[PDB]
RNA sequence: GCCGGGCGCGGUGGCGCGCGCCUGUAGUCCCAGCUACUCGGGAGGCUGAGGCAGGAGGAUCGCUUGAGCCCAGGAGUUCUGGGCUGCAGUGCGCUAUGCCGAUCGGGUGUCCGCACUAAGUUCGGCAUCAAUAUGGUGACCUCCCGGGAGCGGGGGACCACCAGGUUGCCUAAGGAGGGGUGAACCGGCCCAGGUCGGAAACGGAGCAGGUCAAAACUCCCGUGCUGAUCAGUAGUGGGAUCGCGCCUGUGAAUAGCCACUGCACUCCAGCCUGUGCAACAUAGCGAGACCCCGUCUCU
């Protein structure tokens, strides 16, 4: 099923193999019979489940070579490569460009989040380091850009449709003539929200395509749909060599892994996928990830850690005043924000030991108050040497009206303010001890 | 619509800019929203209270500090609820009266 | 009485040699009668020779280291 | 007389021996125990009379001696 | 006993300032000759260094008030100070004019303390702008100080004579008030 | 790197209980 | 022969005899007592010698004292002189340097926290007033009015200071003066952020920061009173010699060498004592005795 429970069927599947008194014809047809239910759960096309499993089997059993590695690894292995080209053997990069001309049109049905989708890539195209202007040649619908133009105001990004004055060929055109003498580096324009793909969305969109030459063209397709992915990708395929895919809401209904396995198997070559709702959960199809996930490994907490940019070499500069004692009041705030870039991972809560409630914000509810929980507030309407000193604690002991007026300056009661100083003894003597 | 009693108002160790609406003379010692509520809703009075709402002219965030105390004057189509409390003051002035009575403070 | 030329030499050494504490010697020359009588005394005792020339040689020395050695006290 | 000097008493006394060859006589007296010498020359009559304690007169006498002692004897 | 109170000061004034008429320079001259004075000095009298002690005294609260009004010329709070010590150094002077009636001081000392009492007096009044009492005090120090003058050679009345020349145009300005 | 950065974020947000 | 003598001492009844010394032209050997007194014997040579007198040289000695000179040791009045010279009187003559300021003369200066004065070096202590007209503000107190909040509108009371001014039975001094701090919870103002209240608009308190004649506090000049470390400082009086400094003075010298004269302390000789004296010039006196000779004497 979703990210989750085929992650659970398939990481269970695997478990019983490492727990392996003696591995046999037997046992494999058997773990292979759990990894075959389990694709099922999730949708994927059972005559593509069936060639996959004769292809681990044979794999598995017929060239049995295990070099240097156990009986058990070397069948993890067959087990995670061929989930790999299950879904789309790699990874299928979005091209940049030299000069200043990148035309990107997007396409989409009214049910997939195109629209939320369309703000997603102008995200990723300021994080890859590009300037992206938004043309929003959807015209009827205008909640479309109700929310749209509020996605772009939120982020810097230039987005251009205005009150209904002309028609959508019309209003591109003049869209990106307001945007080429603004630097067009990338433009990111959606064709409307129509209902289905029978000549609906497509037969009107190389009508869009006849104005502008197009140099990538992305379907956004909702995984919700599980295995009609394919029928989707098959059409747009055909109708134009340069679609790419991006295959959104994977949180959700549990026909994500075999919305996945369809469109990858059409060779329309997969460009992202969204993990679930914060402009940053758009994911630059990173498959290899997800099938990992899948498979499990998991693991796939370190793995969004490690792979990270600010993590070789900014992990140093922190990492020193981290070491001889500069206290935290300065690391709190780098890492709630260079972390606030938020990656999901369920690990988030495995440092602190505390089988209690949820359980279930595994998972961000955290991330999910505005900022990141009032801290900030009160370092602030501290002085920089109440903090600094050697224990600022020490500070709201001997002075006790210390922790009234910076609550009251803050905004905070005394209660939580209280909270604060005890929790930076508790990182303290934890660390001393 | 019903109105508003903080324990500041009937605080006599606050100074009027601190939050006191009510002569020292009357005022009390640490009245507690609780308290407050207590009084009032043995009078007759509709009234609920708002345990968690803080005065913003009060620094301090302890418990005893802090709520807020709701009570109902005038009714919908306008007749106040019991005649003896017009204002707010009357209220407030009768919760200074009977708190420092209620068996835990007599104690 | 004469005395042989030697003798009185040794006599004559011996009179100096008595007199030298406190006493006095006198010794007188005089032609005999070739010959020459010679005489000395410290006053009581009183001793005489003759020399010749057959004798004055061995006599003349002998008889002058005599007075060179004995008179001795002078300045 | 007496002479304060050798050299007076020397021909006086020779002089004399020399005017009478026979009755002349010539005595010597000497005390060793007093220091002193005493020459005297007689006629029996004439007297001529030297003293002397100094040594440096026993040679000059010792030769007067071996001087008279050579007229007696030519 | 005696004192020549107008000599002392013409001579201590002009040695020490008011030549120029830094009065800030000769008020501290009379300060620290004050300090020597009582030092040295430390019933009615016995010597007549209390009799140069207090004038002293009473030339320094007179001096600074003429500081005063070089200042006052543009800062009128100070106005205020400077007819305070005007008012003191009458005071001084007054208490002088008490030591020199003392019988073992002759009287021309007696002239010349009732002559310098009456140049101050004569100042205060005329700082008050009281143009009659004022020029009472003018006259009287005018009259006094002409009785000496004439008691003395042409030579020794010169210094008497230059002073009230020296005080007639203050004389002269009183009179215009009361026309 | 790769093990102080990941262990003292790991370090940290265990001892740190809000 | 006739072939020494003298002086002194000694056994001794007595002397030969004994000893020492000096000397004359002069000696040698052997043996021994006669004997109560008083004197040995023998050899060698020979008519020349022995004894004594006298005498020149004095070869010649002694004694003694004297000259001359004073020996040895030592209290000590002074006639006489001396050693050191004491004491007294008198002052010559000569010489040098002297109003380019000498003895004599006055005044003052020099190191000065003892007087005066210049410029004071340089450091301090203690102080620095009120009455008023009016405007300014900040706080507080007591009310009325509107309102669901924040809050808005209006009447007073009081306290604090500030303001350019007006004045005082007020002062030794009283400048209507200058700067700083104004911070962690006690000035005011402007207040990001946060915070409280508010649908919102905005407001309330108010931190960070900034700002101020107007909360307080403090420092500074100005000012008086009260003290001055220490004055390698300058000019005027004082203090040990006046030496070095300055100005002048009556006045005309001063310094040095010594001379003559009388008397003499203390010590000394002339004093006292005893071996004062050898013979340096020489004394008295006595005398031994050779040389020559007188006299007597002889186998």
């Amino acid at each position: 099923m979703v990210l989750a429970d085929l992650g659970r069927k398939i990481t269970s599947a695997l478990r019983s193999l490492s727990n392996a008194t003696i591995i046999n014809e037997e046992v494999l047809n058997a773990m292979l019979k759990e990894v075959c239910t389990a694709l099922l759960e999730a949708d994927v096309n059972i005559k593509l489940v069936k060639q996959l499993r004769e292809n681990v089997k044979s794999a598995i059993d017929l060239e049995e070579m295990a070099s240097g590695l156990n009986k058990r690894k070397m069948i993890q292995h067959a087990v995670f490569k061929e989930l790999v080209k299950l879904v789309d053997p790699g990874v299928k990069a979005w091209t940049p460009t030299k000069g200043k001309q990148n035309v990107i049109m997007f396409v989409g049905l009214q049910g997939s989040g195109k629209t939320t989708t369309c703000s997603k890539l102008a995200y990723y195209y300021q994080r890859k380091g590009w300037k992206t202007c938004l043309i929003c040649a959807d015209t009827f619908r205008a909640g479309a850009f109700d929310q749209l133009k509020q996605n772009a105001t939120k982020a810097r990004i230039p987005f251009y449709g205005s009150y209904t004055e002309m028609d959508p060929v019309i209003i591109a055109s003049e869209g990106v003539e307001k945007f080429k003498n603004e630097n067009f580096e990338i433009i990111i324009v959606d064709t409307s929200g129509r209902h289905k793909q029978e000549d609906s969305l497509f037969e009107e969109m190389l009508q869009v395509a006849n104005a502008i030459q197009p140099d990538n063209i992305v379907y956004v397709m909702d995984a919700s749909i599980g295995q009609a992915c394919e029928a989707q990708a098959k059409a747009f395929k055909d109708k134009v060599d340069v679609a790419s895919v991006i295959v959104t809401k994977l949180d959700g209904h549990a026909k994500g892994g075999g919305a996945l396995s369809a469109v990858a198997a059409t060779k329309s070559p997969i460009i992202f996928i969204g993990t679930g709702e914060h402009i940053d959960d758009f994911e630059p199809f990173k498959t290899q990830p997800f099938i990992s996930k899948l498979l499990g490994m998991g693991d796939i907490e370190g793995l969004i850690d490690k792979v990270n940019e600010l993590k070789l070499d900014d992990n140093e500069a922190l990492i020193e005043k981290l070491k001889h004692g500069q206290f935290t009041l300065r690391d709190m705030y780098e890492q709630f924000q260079n972390i606030m870039k938020m990656g999901p991972f369920s690990q988030i809560l495995g440092m602190i030991p505390g089988f209690g409630t949820d359980f279930m914000s595994k998972g961000n509810e955290q991330e999910s108050m505005a900022r990141l929980k009032k801290l900030m507030t009160i370092m602030d309407s501290m002085n920089d040497q109440e903090l600094d000193s050697t224990d600022g604690a020490k500070v709201f002991s001997k002075q006790p009206g210390r922790i009234q007026r910076v609550a009251r300056g803050s905004g905070v009661s005394t209660r939580d303010v209280q909270e604060l100083l005890t929790q930076y003894t508790k990182f303290a003597q934890m660390v001393k001890k | 619509r019903f109105i508003c009693i903080y324990p500041a108002y009937l605080n006599n160790k606050k100074t009027i800019a601190e939050g006191r609406r009510i002569p020292i003379s009357k005022a009390v010692e640490n009245p507690t929203a609780t308290e407050i509520q207590d009084v009032c809703s043995a009078v007759g009075l509709n009234v609920f209270l708002e345990k968690n709402k803080m005065y913003s002219r009060e620094w301090n965030r302890d418990v005893q500090y802090r709520g807020r105390v709701r009570v109902q004057l005038k009714q919908e189509d306008g007749s106040l609820c019991l005649v003896q409390f017009p204002s707010r003051k009357s209220v407030m002035l009768y919760a200074a009266e009977m708190i420092p009575k209620l068996k835990t403070r007599t104690q | 009485v004469l005395l042989e030329s030697e003798q009185f030499l040794t006599e004559l050494t011996r009179l100096f040699q008595k007199c030298r504490l406190s006493g006095s010697v006198f010794i007188t020359l005089k032609k005999y009668d070739n010959k020459c009588l010679l005489r000395a005394t410290d006053g009581k005792k009183k001793i005489s020779t003759v020399v010749s020339s057959k004798e004055v040689n061995k006599f003349q020395m002998a008889y002058s280291n005599l007075l060179r050695a004995n008179m001795d006290g002078l300045k | 007389a007496q002479y304060q000097t050798w050299e007076e008493f020397s021909r006086a006394a020779e002089k004399l021996y020399l005017a009478d060859p026979m009755k002349a006589r010539v005595v010597l007296k000497y005390r060793h125990s007093d220091g002193s010498l005493c020459i005297k020359v007689t006629d029996d009559l004439v007297c001529l009379v030297y003293r002397t304690d100094q040594a440096q007169d026993v040679k000059k006498i010792e030769k007067f001696h071996s001087q008279l002692m050579r007229l007696m004897v030519a | 006993l005696s004192l020549e109170i107008l000599q002392i000061i013409k001579e201590s004034q002009q040695q020490h300032g008011l030549r120029h008429g830094d009065f800030q320079r000769y008020r501290g001259y009379c300060s620290r000759r004050q300090r020597r004075l009582r030092k040295t000095l430390n019933d009615l009298l016995t010597d007549n260094r209390y009799l140069l002690l207090v004038l002293m005294d009473a030339e320094r609260a007179w001096s600074y008030a003429m500081q005063l009004k070089q200042e006052a010329n543009t800062e009128p709070r100070k106005r205020f100070h400077l007819l305070s010590r005007l008012r003191k150094a009458v005071k001084h002077a007054e208490e002088l004019e008490r030591l020199c009636e003392s019988n073992r001081v002759d009287a021309k000392t007696k002239l010349e303390a009732q002559a310098y009492t009456a140049y101050l007096s004569g100042m205060l009044r005329f700082e008050h702008q009281e143009w009659k009492a004022a020029i009472e005090a003018f006259n009287k120090c005018k009259t006094i100080y002409e009785k000496l003058a004439s008691a003395f050679t042409e030579e020794q009345a010169v210094l008497y004579n230059q002073r009230v020349e020296e005080i007639s145009p203050n004389i002269r300005y009183c009179a215009y008030n009361i026309g | 790197l790769g093990f102080p950065i990941n262990f003292l974020t790991l370090y940290v947000t265990v001892q740190h209980k809000k």
